[PDB]
RNA sequence: UCGAAUCGCCACUUCUCUUAUCCGGUGGGCUGCCCGCCCGGCGCCCAGUACCUUCAUUUUCACAAGAUC
RNA sequence: GUGAGAUUGUGAAGGGAUCUCGCAGGCAUCGUGAGGGAAGUAUGGGGUAGUACGAGAGGAACUCCCAUGCCGUGCCUCUGGUUUCUGGAGUUUGUCGAAGGGCAAGUGCUCCGACGCUAUCGCACGGUGGUUCUCGGCUGAACGCCUCUAAGCCAGAAACCAGUCCCAAGACCGGGUGCCCGU
RNA sequence: GUUCAUAGCGACGUCGCUUUUUGAUCCUUCGAUGUCGGCUCUUCCUAACCUAGCGCCGCAGAAGACGCUAAGGGUUGGAUUGUUCACCCACUGACAGGGAACGUGAGCUGGGUUUAGACCGUCGUGAGACAGGUUGGUUUUACCCUACUUGGCUGGAGAUUGCGAGUAAAAGAUUAUCCGCGCAAAGCGGAGGCAGUCCGUUUUUUUCUGGGUCUGCCGUUGGGUGGCAUGUGCUUGGCGCU
RNA sequence: GUGUAGCCCUCCCGAUGUAGACGUGGCGUGGGGGUGAGGACGAAGCCGAUGGCGCGAGCCUCGGAUGGACCCGCCUCUAGUGCAGAUCUUGGUUGGCGUAGCAAAGAUCUAACGGAAUAUUUUUAAAUGCAACGUUGGAUACUGGAGCGGGGAAGG
RNA sequence: GGAAUGAACCGCUUAGGGAUAUGUGGCGUCAAAACUUGUGGGCUCAUUCUCGAUACGUGAAAAGGGUGUUGGUGGAUAUCCACCGGCCCCGA
RNA sequence: AUCGAACCACCUAGUAGCUGGUUCACGUCGAAGUUUCCCUCAGGAUAGCUGGUGCUUGUCAAGAAGUAUUGUGCGGU
RNA sequence: UAGGAAGACCGAUAGCGAACAAGUAGCGUGAGCGAAAGUUUGAAAAGUACUUUGGAAAGAGAGUGACAUAGAACCUGAAAUCGUGACAACGACAAUGGAAGUACCUUCAUUUCUCGGCCAGACCCAACCUCGCCGCGCAAUUUCCUUCCG
């Protein structure tokens, strides 16, 4: 993925500096797993560019110990004869999550490959992806729209962490420090918003009459 | 049908596959788990084996039915001339590992340094870090220096330094390498800006082992086992031989497997290559360190033995020759044959047991001939045994 | 060298938390009701809501014959 | 566009047209670690102690200390085995005239024998944290009593997961660094 | 079971599970799937013999009985017999039960079973018979594909193509138009000058050129101070040189 | 005017199928009787990213930088008349494959000569002509008189 | 054409092709259809062969139990007893 | 190189209810594994199921019907 | 033993075993068994003098002949299998196959070139098939609606 010379070359001779695919990016926290990858898989066979942070934050209904028990189960399958071909079993948050979406694919085709290949799947949000733009979310996989609250559910970064996963304390302080930075700056660059706000109820008193009583009748302003 | 009788299998599931290793060097996979409460210090350092030989010591072990007694114990010489520190490196911790950060460079490097980057460094233009030389201690090159050290502190989370040995110094008949070998040492203890300042401090220097080890403290050791080329399971494995009647031979394994699985499992032992593989043995105790025979000369004497003698044997080691600078003395045997490089780190397990703890005092250190069966510790107890010679008669 | 498919962008979006929750926050009076108080944006044809000015013969659809990289 | 080539079935110049390939990396080092493998396991003695308990008869165990069995990873200082160093010596038959030096008997045979390989027949070494099961409890309703359970919590098996250990980027590392080349 | 149905048992009855016994059937194989046992080697199951932790007793202690989680580890040396099975001697913490084409013959062995020679008993007029006893009786082929064990060579992200552009990178005239400190702050620091040329839609325009020059710095001429493990490179301090 | 390149135009009802039966102005091959053509300005045969026609068996055209002397359409007669397999017959070719191997009877060395078998380079000597053969002299060693000694029979 | 897979089950039975509509079976992704339909009711929480979920297909299960939770019937008193269902749990 | 009956040529292409094979296209139709007899049970003959050729006729229906209704008989699950 | 007539016969794996130095070569102690093989170059040997490399075999030229890719067991010269030049691409589903398109070739067939038998779009008539909007009949709408009191 590294540009090799030949790209810069013909880049530079052509005067291109940059370009941005067109790419959704979709925040996991708080997002039943089975639901949010039976959506995800059809948008990818539609054409779509989808990125997913904070995988960490999904949500599986039933209680921890059940679900531990679960994944025990299908760490005990490997091929006998071999199990460097057997199946194999990851262990981050991000790569069962693939694992899911991959599972709801035609993966033995190359339309099925080219699919997975258009996801990609981080835990938190990397520096790479904070400045890209508004995150979404889906609002037929939420937690609020699917559990009723009495029952019990499992956040899928705890359940990674009791099978194997190492990574959860470095993924834990990063957040920490991803939250004071943007916050720090959240509230500077207020002045600004408040000076738009502003500007806009100054105006009303200075722009044309009739175009007022438009606003008006429409409900802008 | 279940097996008539049983038995333990044969040979250790986890030290797969039995194949060549990559390097030929000790490299140690892990360091011990870093302390912020300690000071600085270093952790590993790079050794060549010489030889063996067998020493006497009293030992103090209450309860025990050697207490207060004389016992003989094996040990290994290792020479271990001091290293050179040239580089510092800096990790940050990823949530899919750790990354390298950067690197800085000491302005000047010896010849045998860069023989390393160089299949014939004699015919070639020798030009390695040539470019970099004429750069770094400009105003933009110590600029650059300090943003990298800048960027060390801020976000690194391990510190280590390049370090590499001198064969030149180690001036050895039978190694016949010329270019040095080159490792990483990580620093433990203290902060992170402590960290880099010992580094920045030992930039451009030489290390001493003693400055590294301490006298009766234990020692992992990390090494490449001699090989043996292809071998037949036997020898491999350690399988029971077949009676003498077997047709086709009787140095097998007699059934491979059952009907089904139709195919054969990874735990069943095969022909293939033996030795010539990494291991790592931990709890090696330091019983001496000595210093180079040039400074003091009577590095084989205790005060008990007050015969002034080193630590070559008479004759010198068999396929290596003398002992010239600093050495390890360590108990019991380690990996590989003589001449080859070899790395100490300092101790993964605990270090609590009465075992561990026991402070050692030499009595008596054997010097003689390793050829033959040696009866004299040294050559002026030889030519006293011996009257003058026929050729001595000559002489006078 | 290359003729190519793609056709919103922003240094107001590009921080956080909740849903048994003041749905912007936050008090008082007598369960629940009543009464208070303070505070996404642009973009679609004049760089701006005036009514000034060039568009053709590419003469009835055809990948926008134009843009971006 | 440019640099190379090709257009091979009934002959030779010359021109044209078209079709293919190249137009950017190379070598050398230090590392990361997803995934896979995975290992240590038992007994005895000292002391507790002739103690607890028991009318007597009899009769235990934990911290701690010292060894050993089975297994695993290595090594050759010592001891033992092995000799085509045909090393040194000795000895039989034949043979070069004798002696000397040898030689033939697919290594004549005997003794000692280095280097190397090798034996529990010799020597060294074999770690750290969590989640739980059975079970025992704490608060506590349902059910103005009670209750280890309904919500919640504690401690916790040779079991399970990770660390240490072995292979390791078809796990395609936008990890670092050195020099040459190109833009 | 001194009493006491249920510590431990449990008749008369009744409900199940398993495929490690033997039967019942005859679906596949008769232009052939090598037929007992032992040796060797690996793996799986739990209905738990020993090893870890527990509950309960007709558990005072010691030794034990019954039950729960648990298959990670271990489970022997011999006399007789072809034996599986059986039965004794001995050690031990313990000497648990089973499966994998009744695991395993192009891995072995060939004692037994089941050809042809021969002896005995019983049966048959006889040739001969006996799931009765006995002795002697050729064990063939891998260089192919896969599997497994080691051993090397080498491409490749549109997983060989597209030019089909997504960094677990930075932080701004849209990353361009310099650096250092600082919180994506507030704020505060440093920066050589002169002449041409060659190109140019403006803001001290881009280059290329020339001397005059001043730091940091190379390679140097020699000189003396010194450190390092002491033949090889450094730190000094000047000289004239980019 | 059963059956076609169906005499032509409307309308209605059925259409699969093992063993098996039957139909076809249905296809193809060797030869006889008739009729009509073709060929050195090139017959049969053979080759094909040569297309066209037919549901199909097949038919026809094109090209040959193939060939060198015969052959076909239509109506009828006649038969040793159509192939993918029979552990089918006779030839040819084939992966395995430069593979498995060419391992009893002890063994050869050296100089000169001979030989086309060298001392073979244009683009100092070694790193660019290797390997192997016979005779003679010398060396080493085997057969060891029940001999890889010297003569005969049978057989040749 | 359906029941993932199957001679015999379900639908339908067949000249070469378009358009329209159905049968059996279905409408979270694989995979066409409720881009997860209703402005419809209830019931269920199930720790190592892991609650349950398309008949034929026994092509996985009993006797006997539960103060789990949700419904009935008959008696008593200003809540108590006896009996019978649904789903789930032990037996496994 | 042959022996619980040698070798060569011939009768001999010996017989086989048993195993193997059996060469172009389209179209109209399209089954049976059941009955009786057979030294019959891995085979035949015989009736049934099928094809071909028709004959005699009719055209809304004769000697039509795997179906009802009405009337009248039979029966021992 | 001499001759004649022929054939809806076979046409070199056929026809006699034998179209040829065939009951021959070869096999078996013997009685006996028993093949393969068209010399079919060309009308005519005119069967390649001579130069050059090579020890030779042969190669490169030259020549005869209408043709030598008719060069000597030489007419025609198929398939199986192999080499070479150019090109097409291609992961690992063993290949092969069916249906429907597309990207590059091919220049095979047919049509057209001032009218076209080519490619699109809109409009008109008939037929068939949909959607909007507006409604009706019936004691179905009295186990009902409303007011007041008990
Ligand atoms: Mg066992
Ligand atoms: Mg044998
Ligand atoms: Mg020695
Ligand atoms: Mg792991
Ligand atoms: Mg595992
Ligand atoms: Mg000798
Ligand atoms: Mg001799
Ligand atoms: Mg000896
Ligand atoms: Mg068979
Ligand atoms: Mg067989
Ligand atoms: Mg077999
Ligand atoms: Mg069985
Ligand atoms: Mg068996
Ligand atoms: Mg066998
Ligand atoms: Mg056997
Ligand atoms: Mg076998
Ligand atoms: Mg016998
Ligand atoms: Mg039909
Ligand atoms: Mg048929
Ligand atoms: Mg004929
Ligand atoms: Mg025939
Ligand atoms: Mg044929
Ligand atoms: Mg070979
Ligand atoms: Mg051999
Ligand atoms: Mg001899
Ligand atoms: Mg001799
Ligand atoms: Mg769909
Ligand atoms: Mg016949
Ligand atoms: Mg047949
Ligand atoms: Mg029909
Ligand atoms: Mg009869
Ligand atoms: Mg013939
Ligand atoms: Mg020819
Ligand atoms: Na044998
Ligand atoms: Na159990
Ligand atoms: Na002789
Ligand atoms: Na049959
Ligand atoms: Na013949």
């Amino acid at each position: 993925v590294l540009p090799s010379r030949r790209s810069l070359n013909r880049s530079s001779r052509k005067g291109f500096k940059k370009h941005r695919p067109d790419i959704i990016v979709i925040d996991l926290k708080d997002h039943v797993l089975g639901r949010a990858a039976a959506i995800v898989a059809k948008q990818l066979l539609l054409g779509k560019k989808i990125t997913v942070v904070r995988c960490e934050k999904l949500t599986i209904a039933g209680s921890e110990i059940r679900n531990k028990i679960k994944y025990l189960q299908f760490l005990r399958k490997r091929k006998l004869s071999n199990p460097k071909l057997g199946p194999f079993h990851h262990r981050s948050p991000s790569d069962v999550f693939i694992r899911t979406v991959r599972s709801m694919l035609p993966r033995y085709t190359k339309r099925g490959q080219r699919a997975l290949r258009q996801l990609v799947a981080y835990e938190g949000v990397p520096v790479n992806v904070v400045r890209t733009g508004g995150r979404v979310v889906i609002p037929k996989a939420q937690r609020h729209n699917c559990y009723r609250n009495e029952r019990r559910f499992t956040v899928l970064g705890n359940m990674c962490k009791h099978v194997g996963w190492k990574y959860s304390d470095v993924v834990e302080k990063l957040e920490a420090a991803r939250i004071e930075k943007s916050g720090r700056h959240h509230k500077k660059m207020e002045k600004v918003r408040v000076a738009w706000k502003n500007a806009r109820k100054e105006a009303l008193k200075k722009m044309p009459q009739k175009n007022v009583e438009v606003l008006k009748k429409f409900g802008l302003a | 049908s279940h097996c008539k009788f049983e038995h333990p299998r044969h040979g250790h599931l986890g030290f797969l596959p039995r194949k060549r290793s990559r390097q030929i060097r000790g490299r140690a996979r892990s360091f011990p788990k870093d302390d912020p409460s300690q000071k600085p210090h270093l952790t590993s350092f790079m050794v060549y084996k010489a030889g063996m030989t067998h020493i006497v010591r009293d030992v103090d072990r209450p309860g025990s039915k050697v207490n207060k007694k004389e016992v003989v114990e094996p040990v290994t010489i290792l020479e271990a001339p001091p290293m050179v520190v040239v580089g510092i490196v800096g990790y940050r911790q990823t949530p899919v590992g750790h990354k390298t950060i950067g690197t800085v460079w000491a302005h000047h490097t010896s010849v045998e340094f860069r023989r390393r980057f160089y299949k014939n460094w004699k015919q070639s233009a020798q030009l390695a870090f040539t470019k970099r030389k004429q750069f770094a201690r400009t105003t933009e090159g110590r600029l650059a220096e300090a943003r990298t050290l800048k960027a060390f502190e801020k976000k690194a989370d391990i510190i280590r330094v390049v370090a590499h040995t001198q064969l030149r110094k180690l001036r050895n008949n039978r190694v016949g390498v010329k270019k040095a070998h080159v490792s990483e040492i990580q620093i433990n203890g203290g902060t992170i800006a402590q960290k880099i300042e010992l580094a920045k401090s030992l930039l451009e220097k030489e290390v001493r082992i003693d400055s590294v080890f301490q006298q009766s403290e234990a020692c992992d050791v990390c090494a490449v086992t001699k090989g043996h080329g292809f071998t037949g399971v036997v020898k491999r494995w350690g399988v029971a031989c077949l009676p003498r009647k077997t047709h086709r031979g009787l140095r097998k394994v007699a059934c491979i497997g059952a009907w089904h699985p139709s195919r054969v499992m990874y735990t069943v032992a095969r022909a293939g290559q033996h030795g010539y593989h990494h291991r790592t043995h931990l709890n090696k105790k330091i019983y001496q360190l000595g210093r180079a025979v040039s400074m003091e000369p009577n590095q084989a004497t205790t005060a008990y033995d007050l015969t002034a003698k080193t630590i070559t044997p008479m004759g010198g080691f068999v396929g290596y020759g003398t002992v010239r600078n600093d050495y390890v003395m360590l108990k019991g045997s380690v990996a590989g044959p003589r001449r080859r490089v070899i790395t100490l780190r300092r101790p993964m397990a605990p270090q609590t047991s009465r075992k561990l703890t026991e402070k050692i005092t030499l009595k008596f250190i054997d010097t003689s001939s390793k050829i033959g069966h040696g009866r004299f510790q040294t050559k002026k107890e030889k030519s006293q045994w011996y009257g003058p010679l026929k050729k001595d008669r000559i002489r006078r």
